[PDB]
């Protein structure tokens, strides 16, 4: 159990790193804050930012839709199978 | 011979390949041919 | 007594064969129970 | 009985050696794995 | 120490799987054995 | 890695293949590739 938990954490942590798709200007431009900030949000309420929620959600989906299907469907299965075999067989030989 | 090859399944040959390598849990994708020859010949020898 | 010693050896040989077969079947996916959990795991993760 | 058993084993073992017909491309090409491997089998399942 | 060892083994085992480059005919063709086998290696020595 | 593959010899891979099949004294003429992958990967894993 200890090894598998480490495998997941050591693999999920890489998701934080921004993928090249994360900087896709067409889907979302980071300078839109100027529109809400160039004499448009006179109060420090962070309320006008809510208008941009739909756009960023798409950006996250494009960035995070990969790196997850690839992980579970390609690598996670291999790790479980190999880990079980390598830990059990030597134990069985020791028991014998 | 005819019965043995007609009932041959690729998965069984793959299963034998993995056992031959206790330190690995995968196959090169080509060992099935090798295991088939050994499995086919060894089973034929036992009948003799 | 000497006959008993021989039987003790066979138990170890048989135990390894059984353990290897159980582990090997999971690798091939023949174990249906394990597969049901794994696909359930994948479905939950994607749904989350 | 000992001699005949040796005769069979010493003769059946030669079957493992691949015959020239084994490399018959027309009947089967070994590169078909590329079709299942060139961005076609993304999982290490050996199912395709 | 236990976790890191598992990380290495669980990652190095994938190397056994043949990569698409492994089937590069230009660099090497698997049918060259016919040249050494088509009435060229009459002895089971695996020397040619 | 560089040293291991530069000193690689086909005969050693063939020698390992025969040991993997105690019931036979020959090889299909193709298992050298499979043993090379397992030998290459297993040795690399040990260094790690």
């Amino acid at each position: 159990t200890k090894a598998l938990v480490n495998e997941a954490r050591t693999e999920c942590d890489r998701y934080v790193r921004e993928s090249p798709r994360f900087y896709d200007e067409g889907t979302f431009s980071i300078y839109q804050f100027r529109q809400t900030l160039q004499q448009t949000s006179q109060g420090y309420d962070a309320q006008a930012i809510v208008e941009a929620e739909p756009a960023i959600k798409e950006l996250l989906k494009l960035d995070f839709e990969p790196k997850v299907f690839n992980t579970v469907r390609k690598n996670f299965r291999q790790t479980v199978n190999n880990t079980l075999k390598t830990h059990l067989l030597p134990m069985a030989e020791e028991q014998a | 011979l005819d019965e043995l090859l007609k009932t041959f399944s690729v998965m069984n040959a793959y299963k034998r390949a993995t056992e031959s390598h206790p330190r690995n849990s995968t196959a090169p994708f080509i060992a099935v041919l090798v295991e088939a020859l050994y499995y086919l010949a060894n089973e034929l020898e036992d009948a003799f | 007594l000497t006959l008993l010693n021989q039987e003790m050896q066979n138990l170890g040989i048989e135990f390894k064969k059984y353990m290897s077969a159980q582990i090997n079947d999971v690798v091939i996916g023949n174990d249906r129970e394990f597969d049901q959990d794994f696909t359930k795991l994948k479905a939950r993760m994607v749904a989350r």
